[PDB]
């Protein structure tokens, strides 16, 4: 409402924005071997997976 | 937030019966204990007989 009368009144939060991001990983070195498992010579039978 | 902006019926309505309720606890107050307009003061002598 555009108008309010006389009293005291509870407010919702609208206030606050975050303004900053924090990224924090596992800092971890090796490339995953994708190399391995897509580029394998040779691939399992469906049984013997 | 966003996405609950289309429920502000709701909770205007739920926050007016809050208001309600908490405006009746302060009558319930005052009808039963504000009955008397008047301070009156115990006498300093308790000759009550
Ligand atoms: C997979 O093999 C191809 C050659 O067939 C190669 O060009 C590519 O770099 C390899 N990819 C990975 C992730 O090892």
């Amino acid at each position: 409402s555009f108008t309010v009368e006389k009293g005291i009144y509870q407010t919702s939060n609208f206030r606050v924005q975050p303004t900053e991001s924090i990224v924090r990983f596992p800092n971890i070195t090796n490339l995953c071997p994708f190399g391995e498992v897509f580029n394998a010579t040779r691939f399992a039978s469906v049984y013997a997976w | 937030s966003n996405l609950l902006l289309q429920y502000g019926s709701f909770c205007t309505q739920l926050n007016r019966a809050l208001t309600g309720i908490a405006v009746e606890q302060d009558k319930n107050t005052q009808e039963v204990f504000a009955q008397v307009k008047q301070i009156y003061k115990t006498p300093p002598i308790k000759d009550f007989g």
